[PDB]
């Protein structure tokens, strides 16, 4: 014979628009955790820097 | 379209951050800098925080007559 569809017909295929919005790429927890990052680092540096100044006490 | 400050000053500041993010924000963040100086440090006094003494940058001389040592002289050597 000839190169024919199948009796059915072929099944659809996809060819609309896909592009599913993903949670890792919202601008709402990325500016929530970008915030936490920088709080969690200025409580740390606050600690450091306390620390630092009292070993220059000691060293003078 | 876009708003004018001085007839409606809530409704430029929201433009403003929609349209103008950048350079709204600059704004903002310079004037935390002058509120976190105003706020934060009588706040800090409230609770406790004591701002630490400052290091020593030269010899620390005590004030007042010498206090006449008698000791470690060259007899002992
Ligand atoms: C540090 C420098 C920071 C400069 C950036 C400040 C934001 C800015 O550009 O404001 C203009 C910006 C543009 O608004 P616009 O309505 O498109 O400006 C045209 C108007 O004719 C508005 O014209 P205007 O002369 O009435 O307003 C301009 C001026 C306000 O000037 C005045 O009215 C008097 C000048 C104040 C000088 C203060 C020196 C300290 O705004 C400021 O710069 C206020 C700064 C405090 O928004 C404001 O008016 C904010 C005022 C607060
Ligand atoms: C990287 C790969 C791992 C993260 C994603 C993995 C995952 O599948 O997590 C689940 C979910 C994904 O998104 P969602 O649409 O909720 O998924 C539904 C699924 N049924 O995940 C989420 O919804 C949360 C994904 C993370 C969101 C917060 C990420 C914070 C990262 C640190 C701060 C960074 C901010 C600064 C970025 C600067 C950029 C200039
Ligand atoms: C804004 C950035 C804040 C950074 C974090 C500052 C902080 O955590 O300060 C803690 C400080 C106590 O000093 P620390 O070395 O952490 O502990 C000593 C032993 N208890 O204690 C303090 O200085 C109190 C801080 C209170 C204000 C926090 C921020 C308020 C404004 C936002
Ligand atoms: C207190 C409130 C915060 C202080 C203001 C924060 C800064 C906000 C952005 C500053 C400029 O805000 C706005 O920028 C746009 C730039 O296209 C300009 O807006 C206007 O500019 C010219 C007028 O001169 C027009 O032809 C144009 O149609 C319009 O966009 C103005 O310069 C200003 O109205």
């Amino acid at each position: 014979p000839q190169d024919m569809p199948p009796p059915g017909g072929y099944e659809a295929v996809q060819y609309k628009r896909n592009l599913p919005s993903r949670g890792l790429f919202r601008p709402r927890p990325l500016l929530a955790g970008a915030a936490v990052l920088m709080l969690y680092g200025w409580y740390k540096l606050v600690k450091g820097i306390r620390e630092q100044n009292e070993l220059a006490r000691e060293k003078m | 379209t876009t708003p004018r400050f001085w007839s409606t000053p809530l409704k430029y500041c929201r433009w403003a951050a929609r349209e103008r993010p950048a350079l709204f924000f600059s704004v903002v963040i310079g004037a935390l800098g002058p509120v976190t100086l105003a706020t934060v440090p009588p706040l800090r006094r409230l609770i406790g925080d004591v701002d630490a003494a400052p290091i020593p940058l030269t010899y620390p001389i005590p004030p007042g007559p010498r206090k006449q040592l008698k000791g470690y002289d060259d007899d002992t050597e």
